């Protein structure tokens, strides 16, 4: 099996409208993504937070929906509580909080979405191991 | 315990008592070794003279 | 004729029984108060908390265990590595139930070790050998010193260190593997070669000096009568055994000078046992062994298993059992 | 070829360095060439690790061992740890590749073309192995070197631009230190002290202040020293218990060096002031500290009372009592309740932990910091997967600390077992026999039996 | 200018380094032609001046 | 099959090849050893971080103006606590502010303050202390323009 | 005769720099055109699941065990 | 005996340093390498 | 238990001194040669 | 020129050449 | 990242660090050239 056309294709708006990432946006935010993400975000779970995990199901309830590519990057652009209620910038990396964290004082939008685009398809290939933990 | 501590005496008898083991063996050490000043025997570690 | 002179001679005399020597000054007392202090523990040492949590673990004699199961539990986790001798205690029955003994009895035992080194070196000075067993008993040294003393001191506490017993033995090398994968180090494998290789070379080297033995004896009388004690030609032909050794494997491939065959049956198993105790000694400051977990990944993205996932797999599984109430929060640090 | 061969010296190839005791001038020649390999090593190194630089990532993320030292001598590091330039680095580096160049050449003309041995052409540059005036003035003259670079440093420090302090008000900056602590009693305290728990016999030093009297001392030391060993001559009682020859001051500085050696990988490992987390990384308790820390936060804007709920053991999961009383953090990381951080000390009071900071005046710069440092621990394995030894590679991190810790640890121990073999094999050479027995004055023969 | 002189630096320096080992050890070799090596010793600390000169100047 | 040769001889590949140090396309990575790119994209140096540096420096007085009620009861840790806990973002954020001559020297004449005080509560002198608080408050009220 | 004069022997390499580089190519395309894969049975990087199965296919008969093999082998 | 020893030593220590050198590389870059 | 620390801390410096004044006592002309 | 060294040795050398081959092409073929 | 103006010499300085290593196997090299006398 390969990562072939009907595997790459994610969700990429809350409609449910479905784009495809190319090869290249998957190597890249793999990339991104362990350099930046993975030091807390290692195997899709939160290692300060364990509660608010990063696999598909708990994006599908926070609020708002965070199961889609452009909730992702937006909840970049500006992160906010499990719930919405306020924003954790910070606490959390974000674009606005890119004085007090210097690591995204880089990033562009691309990378922003071939880190969500990551973030979307690593469980679709794993399916039980993103966001599982040790047990898996 | 953990109170820092130049060494650990803390209380004046213990080092006043750590004391007279050290000056009882300089004491039997003076005892062989006195009026010493020179005998160089300039030669690789011999110390033959005493 | 001095008093100090008269003494300094009969401490550094080469007749009596035992050699003392200044470096026994050092090694007769320790090791003596540390054999007493280790015998009377084992006997008769109350429940000590080791992990610091009020849940003492019983390791004597009359407290239901037997020669395997008992040991002298390592002193408590609240302790760490304080200093803790009986005098800082406020009284006897509250420095057994923190484990004080264990620290007596491993600082004591260390610089035992230390002297018996030295006072190896200085008994070779006085009968005018060549002064190296010490570097080859450095290294049982190293390991002893790498278990007892350089692990508590990376970790940060003295509960860390090997527990003087069996079962305790057992325990402190399952929870080593399950939280620094010493097999997959490159130095435990060192020392496995070097072990299995001195036991390898001892056997040959027996077998082969014991075959070639120059017939000197009768068959109702042991062979070992042949030899006597200070004989003035070899009782054995090296000859007949380098012709046998060259035959098995090459030509080539022996060992003539025996001196060199000497040497390197010395330099095997102590290269092998320093290896392993600076092995210890890094990984005590969490330098793990190698980490091969998911390398393997198909085209898809999804993983393929090898032979040290199922690894990963039995150190998960010691590992989420090990000390299972002293935890709180997910990370082992 | 008279010297360099086995016949002539007795020495074989792979001993072979050991032909170079009595002759003088090769060996100082061997000395500066291998002088000049650790200036090339150094600057070579920084040039490295200034190329493979990235600004995104902090130093002790990108594997750097070098960049760290300068940045906490001060150069091109601005508050709270950021690197500004990294120009500094690239002109100490290009220096030192210069030098060695320098140094090299030197080493290698000695080697080769200088004269074999300088008492006859230079009888200021010749030794003996056996006079002792000539080789006290030798150490002497090394000695007052030595205390003018403690000097160089202490300088530094004071009027040259000063250097990074951590626990600097308003965070880690780069600030002078004008007044350094001279009182000999809290100075050698450190000396003096126990190398247990809760003392840290020379790597507990808190503050910058004791750093610099401290080097002010050393320095004074050094000279007076270096002065009198100069004028002076052995005295009786060093005169017999000492080996006089090349080899045994050979063992002498090997054993002094590995226990150098141990005490910087212990003091690489454990100390926050000349090691400042926010560039070599938290240290192991640090690590530790700062996930009881963030936990106890996390629970906190849930609700609960911290400080009220029992643990497991009913012995309490955020708060403890230290065995002195001191209120710390509880869990296993109550053995490192004897850590002091500067993003932990705002929330220490004369009683320990103070409970109205906790629970009102937390900062979020400080929950920041304990994320990273809980993220950031030094664990990691050999091929540098980074985390626990169970967990998937997707990082790729070792700490620099644990690097130093183990590399310098393991080169002492190697050092200690050099002086082992080189007293033993010194002292057997002087006593006159090192190469067998004698087969006619065998001593267990001329012994009382018994 | 500073990558290029340095370019040369780089260069006269391999020339140094091929030839001096070699010379020092061949009996003799080096006095007979002290001067030459001296003038590009002194070409080298030249080109070493010159490129701080440049990086200098240049910020 | 499928070779990759260090990136000379064959592709790409979602995920094998590690040589590349770019075959990316994507632009620039700032150095051949990093992912990431140059300061050109999304945050920008100046947007409104400098509000943020301003309510941090007001909040810094309002700490900063409790000191002498701390040193005037003999409780010398409140003083080094409340000079670092917050004061902590204080440092960089008037180091970024600052942009002319006079800012950035008078900036250093505070910090001068702000050690000052810390040395003299460490050494638990009141005069010195209040003397040093004082200037502080000078510099740093002083400091707004 | 001893190694060292044959390895040293002129006439012993213009016999090794003809078979031995030879040997080597052979070898590299061994694996380079994937005889090994078919010679061998060992799955590629893109044999290793299908899309009817998603999980290893073990083998559980014995004296049946070449047509289970060849089934999960379909593909 | 033309060619001498050591020269044909340092040519198979050079290929040795070759073949292993190439091993590491690919514990990074390829199958395995994660 | 401060008598107990008394006694300890004699018998230490005690044996400590006595290694230190025995191993100064002309120790390397102890030898059999001489 | 074939003797029971020739043999055993080629026989032992042959498939080491063919299989260091065959590893090193391996360390290519990436996924 | 080097100066611009030596992100051209960048390649001497990936491989200058390793150097001394080598410095060492030289002597080894030296000895067998010498028939390790
Ligand atoms: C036998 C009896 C002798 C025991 C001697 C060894 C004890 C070494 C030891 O307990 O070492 C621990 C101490 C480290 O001290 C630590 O010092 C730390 C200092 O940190 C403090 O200070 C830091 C500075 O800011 C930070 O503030 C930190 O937060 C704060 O806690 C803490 O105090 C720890 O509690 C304290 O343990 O090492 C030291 O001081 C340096 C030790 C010298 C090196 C000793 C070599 C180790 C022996 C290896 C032997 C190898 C075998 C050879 C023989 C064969
Ligand atoms: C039987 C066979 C074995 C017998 C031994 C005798 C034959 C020698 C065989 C050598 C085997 C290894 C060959 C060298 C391969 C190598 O090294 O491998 C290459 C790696 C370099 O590879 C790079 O290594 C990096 C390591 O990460 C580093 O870089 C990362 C990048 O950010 C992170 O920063 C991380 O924190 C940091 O550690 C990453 O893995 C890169 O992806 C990878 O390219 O080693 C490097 O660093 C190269 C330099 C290493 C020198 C450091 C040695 C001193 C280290 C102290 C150790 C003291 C001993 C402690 C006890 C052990
Ligand atoms: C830092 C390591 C070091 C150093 C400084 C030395 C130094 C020395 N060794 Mg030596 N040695 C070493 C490691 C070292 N060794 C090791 C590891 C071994 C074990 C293999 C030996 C084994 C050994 C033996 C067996 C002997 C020496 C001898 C000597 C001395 C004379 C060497 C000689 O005549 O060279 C002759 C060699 C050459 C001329 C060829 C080398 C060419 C140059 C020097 C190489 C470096 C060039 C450099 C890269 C160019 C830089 C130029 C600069 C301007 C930038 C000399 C003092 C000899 C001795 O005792 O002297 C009396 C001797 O017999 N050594
Ligand atoms: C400053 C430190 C220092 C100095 C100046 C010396 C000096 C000397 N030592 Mg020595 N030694 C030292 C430290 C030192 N030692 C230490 C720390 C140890 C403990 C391991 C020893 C153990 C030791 C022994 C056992 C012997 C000496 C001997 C000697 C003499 C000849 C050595 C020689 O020719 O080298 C020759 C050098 C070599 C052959 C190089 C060997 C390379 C080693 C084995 C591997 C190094 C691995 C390295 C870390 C990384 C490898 C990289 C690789 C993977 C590419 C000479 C006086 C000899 C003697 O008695 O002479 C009288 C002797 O027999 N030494
Ligand atoms: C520890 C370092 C060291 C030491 C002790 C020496 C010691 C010595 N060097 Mg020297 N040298 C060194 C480093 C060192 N060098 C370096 C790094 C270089 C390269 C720049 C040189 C280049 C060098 C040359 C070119 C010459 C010496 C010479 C000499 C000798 C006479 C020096 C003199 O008259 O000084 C007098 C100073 C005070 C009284 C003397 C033994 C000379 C020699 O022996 O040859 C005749 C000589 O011609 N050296
Ligand atoms: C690298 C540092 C170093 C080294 C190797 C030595 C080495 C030595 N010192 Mg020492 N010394 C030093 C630094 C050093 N010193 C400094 C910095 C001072 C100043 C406090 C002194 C003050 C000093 C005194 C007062 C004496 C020695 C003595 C000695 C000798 C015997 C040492 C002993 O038994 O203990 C020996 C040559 C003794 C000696 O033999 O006098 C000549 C002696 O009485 N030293
Ligand atoms: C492979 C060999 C090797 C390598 C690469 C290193 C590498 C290193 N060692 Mg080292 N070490 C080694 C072997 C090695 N070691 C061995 C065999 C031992 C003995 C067992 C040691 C013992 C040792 C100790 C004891 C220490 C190190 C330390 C270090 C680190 C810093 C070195 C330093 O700055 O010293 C510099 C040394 C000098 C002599 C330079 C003097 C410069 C002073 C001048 C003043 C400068 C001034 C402030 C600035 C001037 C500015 C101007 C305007 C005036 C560095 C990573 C240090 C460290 O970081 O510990 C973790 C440390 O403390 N090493
Ligand atoms: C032609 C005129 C000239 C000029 C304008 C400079 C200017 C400078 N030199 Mg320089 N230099 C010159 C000639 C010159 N040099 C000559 C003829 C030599 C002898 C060959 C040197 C040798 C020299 C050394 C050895 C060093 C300097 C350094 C410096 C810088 C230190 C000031 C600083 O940090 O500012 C701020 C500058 C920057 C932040 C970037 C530069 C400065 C840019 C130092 C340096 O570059 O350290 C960073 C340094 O270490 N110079
Ligand atoms: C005796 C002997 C020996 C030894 C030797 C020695 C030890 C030597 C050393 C040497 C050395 C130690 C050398 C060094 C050199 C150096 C150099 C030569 C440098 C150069 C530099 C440069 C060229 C630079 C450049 C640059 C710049 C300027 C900028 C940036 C870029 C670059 C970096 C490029 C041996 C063992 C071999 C053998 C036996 C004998
Ligand atoms: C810098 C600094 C510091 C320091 C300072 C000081 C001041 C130091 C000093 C140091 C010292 C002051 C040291 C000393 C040491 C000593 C020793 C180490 C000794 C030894 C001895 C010996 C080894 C002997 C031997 C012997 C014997 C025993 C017997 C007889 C014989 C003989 C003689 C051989 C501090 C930490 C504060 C802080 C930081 C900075
Ligand atoms: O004590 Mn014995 O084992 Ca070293 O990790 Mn943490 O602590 Mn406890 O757990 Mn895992
Ligand atoms: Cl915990
Ligand atoms: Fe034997």
């Amino acid at each position: 099996i390969d990562l072939d056309e009907a595997t790459r294709t994610v969700v990429v708006d809350n409609a449910g409208n479905t784009t495809v990432l190319t090869p290249e946006q998957v190597k890249r935010g793999k990339r991104l993504f362990n350099a930046t993400c993975g030091a807390c975000h290692v195997g899709g779970i939160t290692k300060t937070n364990p509660n608010v995990g990063l696999d598909p199901e708990a994006l599908s309830l926070a609020t708002p929906r965070r199961d889609n590519i452009n909730a992702l990057v937006d909840y970049i652009k500006n992160p906010t509580t499990y719930d919405g209620l306020e924003s954790i910038a910070e606490v959390h990396p974000s674009i606005k909080s890119a004085d007090i964290y210097p690591r995204m004082r880089s990033l562009t939008d691309e990378d922003l979405y071939s880190i969500a685009g990551h973030i979307m398809l690593s469980p679709k290939i794993a399916s039980e191991k993103w966001g599982g933990g040790k047990i898996y | 315990a953990r109170f820092a501590n130049g060494k650990p005496q803390s209380i004046e008898a213990k080092y006043i008592m750590r004391s007279p083991a050290e000056w009882d063996r300089f004491m039997r050490f003076m005892d062989r070794y006195a009026e010493a000043n020179g005998l160089g025997f300039s030669s690789x570690x011999x110390x033959x003279x005493x | 004729v001095s008093l100090w002179e008269r003494f300094c001679a009969w401490i550094t005399s080469t007749e009596n029984r035992l050699y003392i020597g200044w470096f026994g000054c050092l090694m007769f007392p320790t090791l003596l108060t540390a054999t007493s202090c280790f015998i009377i523990a084992f006997i008769a040492a109350p429940p000590v908390d080791i992990d610091g949590i009020r849940e003492p673990v019983s390791g004597s004699l009359l407290y239901g265990n037997n020669i395997i199961s008992g040991a002298v539990v390592p002193s408590s986790n609240a302790i760490g590595m304080h200093f803790y001798p009986i005098w800082e205690a406020a009284s006897v029955d509250e420095w057994l139930y923190n484990g004080g003994p264990y620290q007596l009895i491993v600082l004591h035992f260390l610089l035992g070790v230390s002297a018996y080194m030295g006072r190896e070196w200085e008994l070779s000075y006085r009968l005018g050998m060549r002064p190296w067993i010490f570097v080859a008993f450095s290294a049982p040294v190293a390991a002893a010193s790498a278990v007892f003393l350089v692990y508590p001191i990376g970790q940060g506490s003295f509960s860390d260190g090997m527990p003087l017993g069996i079962s305790g033995t057992f325990n402190f090398m399952l929870v080593f593997q399950a939280e620094h994968n010493i097999l997959m180090h490159p130095f435990h494998m060192a020392g496995v070669a070097g072990v299995f290789g001195g036991s390898l070379f001892s056997a040959m080297h027996g077998s082969l000096v014991t075959s070639s033995l120059i017939r000197e004896t009768t068959e109702n009388e042991s062979t070992n009568y042949g030899y006597k004690f200070g004989q003035e030609e070899e009782t054995y032909n090296i000859v007949a055994a380098h012709g046998y050794f060259g035959r098995l494997i090459f030509q080539y491939a022996s060992f003539n000078n025996s001196r060199a065959l000497h040497f390197f049956l010395a330099l095997w198993p102590v290269v092998g046992i320093w290896i392993t105790a600076m092995g210890i000694s890094t990984m005590a400051f969490n330098l793990n062994g190698f980490n091969f977990n998911q390398s393997v990944v198909d085209s898809q993205g999804r993983v393929i298993n090898t032979w040290a996932d199922i690894l990963n797999r039995a150190n998960l599984g010691i590992e989420v059992m090990h000390e299972r109430n002293a935890h709180n929060f997910p990370l082992d640090l | 070829i008279a010297g360099r061969d086995i016949e002539s010296t007795g020495f074989a190839w792979w001993s072979g360095n050991a032909r170079l005791i009595n002759v003088s001038g090769k060996l100082l020649g061997a000395h500066v060439a291998h002088a000049g390999l650790m200036v090339f090593w150094a600057g070579a190194m920084v040039l490295f690790e200034v190329s493979h630089f990235v600004p995104e990532k902090p130093t002790y993320e990108q594997g750097f061992i070098l960049i760290q030292h300068l940045a906490t001598l001060g150069y091109g590091i601005g508050p709270g740890g950021e690197i500004t330039s990294t120009v500094p680095y690239f002109a100490v580096g290009v220096i030192h590749l210069i030098s060695s160049a320098i140094l090299g050449f030197g080493g290698i003309y000695h080697s080769l073309l200088g004269p074999d041995t300088l008492e006859e052409s230079f009888p200021f540059f010749g030794y003996d192995w056996r006079d002792k005036n000539k080789m006290t003035t030798i150490l002497g003259i090394h000695l007052c070197l030595l205390g003018l670079g403690s000097f160089l440093l202490v300088i530094k420090a004071m009027y040259l631009g000063g250097v990074y302090d951590t626990w600097a008000p308003g965070g880690g900056d780069v600030r002078y230190i004008t007044t350094p602590t001279l009182n000999p009693i809290v100075i050698f305290g450190y000396v003096f002290r126990s190398p247990f728990g809760g003392d840290g016999w020379v790597v507990s030093v808190n503050n910058m202040e004791d750093v610099i009297g401290g080097h002010i001392w050393v320095g004074i030391l050094c000279i007076v020293g270096g002065i009198w060993h100069i004028f002076t001559k052995p005295f009786a009682w060093a005169r017999r218990a000492f080996v006089w020859s090349g080899e045994a001051y050979l063992s002498y500085s090997l054993a002094a060096i590995s226990l150098m050696g141990f005490t910087a990988a212990l003091y690489s490992w454990y100390n926050n002031t000349a090691y400042p987390s926010e560039l070599y990384g938290p240290t192991g308790p640090e690590a530790s500290q700062a996930q009881a820390f963030t936990f106890l936060v996390r629970d906190q804007r849930l609700g609960a009372n911290v400080s009220s709920a029992q643990g497991p053991t009913g012995l309490g999961k955020y708060l403890m009592r230290s065995p002195s009383g001191e209120i710390i953090f509880g869990g296993e990381t109550m053995r490192f309740w004897d850590l002091r951080a500067p993003w932990v000390e705002p929330l220490r009071g004369p009683n320990g932990l103070d409970i109205n900071k906790i629970k009102n005046d937390i900062q979020p710069w400080q929950e920041r910091r304990a994320a990273e440092y809980m993220t950031h621990a030094p664990l990691g394995s050999l091929n540098s997967v980074g985390g626990v030894a169970t967990e998937i590679n997707s990082v790729n991190y070792v700490s620099p600390r644990s690097w130093l810790c183990c590399s310098h640890f393991f080169l002492a121990f190697f050092f200690l077992v050099g002086h082992w073999w080189h007293a033993g094999r010194a002292r057997a050479a002087a006593a006159g026999f090192e190469k067998g027995i004698d087969r006619d004055f065998e001593p267990v023969l001329s012994m009382t039996p018994l | 200018m500073i990558t290029a002189l340095t370019a040369l630096f780089v260069l006269v320096s391999l020339a140094l380094v091929v030839t001096v080992p070699v010379a020092l050890a061949t009996p003799g070799e080096w006095e007979t032609s002290k001067d030459q090596f001296n003038k590009i010793f002194q070409l080298w600390v030249g080109l070493v001046v010159a490129i701080a000169t440049a990086d200098g100047i240049s910020t | 099959s499928v070779f990759g040769l260090i990136g000379d001889g064959t592709s790409y590949s979602e995920g094998a090849a590690y040589g590349t140090d770019q075959a990316d396309k994507l632009y620039s990575p700032y150095s051949v050893y990093s992912p990431e790119g140059e300061k050109s994209l999304y945050k920008p140096d100046s947007a409104e971080y400098l509000a943020r540096k301003k309510a941090v420096l007001a909040e810094t007085k309002n700490r900063l103006q409790k000191i002498p009620g701390y040193v005037d009861k003999k409780e010398w840790f409140n003083v080094k606590d409340e000079l670092t806990r917050y004061m902590y973002e204080t440092r960089g954020a008037v180091r970024s502010l600052s942009s002319s001559v006079t800012q950035k020297e008078k900036a250093e004449v505070f910090f001068r303050a702000l050690e000052d005080t810390y040395g003299a509560a460490t050494l638990k002198k009141g005069d010195a202390v209040k003397a040093s608080n004082d200037k502080a408050i000078a510099a740093l009220d002083a400091f707004t323009a | 005769r001893p190694f060292s004069d044959i390895i040293t022997s002129v006439r012993y390499w213009i016999i090794h720099s003809i078979t031995i580089p030879s040997l080597f190519v052979s070898g590299w395309l061994f694996i380079s055109t994937g005889l090994a894969y078919d010679v061998f049975g060992t799955p590629r990087p893109n044999e290793y699941f299908t899309q009817d199965r998603q999980q290893v296919p073990l083998v559980n008969d014995r004296f049946s065990a070449k047509q289970e093999l060849e089934d999960l082998t379909k593909g | 005996g033309r060619v001498p020893l050591w020269l044909v030593g340092l040519v198979g220590g050079f290929a040795v340093i070759t073949i292993v050198s190439l091993f590491i590389y690919g514990s990074y870059s390829g199958l395995g390498s994660s | 238990m401060l008598t107990l620390k008394i006694l300890v801390y004699t018998t230490v410096i005690f044996f400590v001194s006595l290694f230190i004044f025995g191993f100064l006592s002309s120790d390397p002309s102890r030898n059999p040669n001489r | 020129i074939f003797t029971f060294r020739w043999l055993a040795v080629h026989g032992l050398a042959i498939p080491t050449v063919f299989f260091l081959g065959g590893i090193t092409a391996m360390q290519f073929i990436q996924r | 990242k080097l100066p611009e103006a030596y992100a051209f010499l960048n390649p001497i300085v990936d491989v200058m660090p390793v150097i001394p290593v080598l410095f060492f196997l030289l002597a080894f090299v030296w000895q067998a050239a010498v028939s390790f006398r």
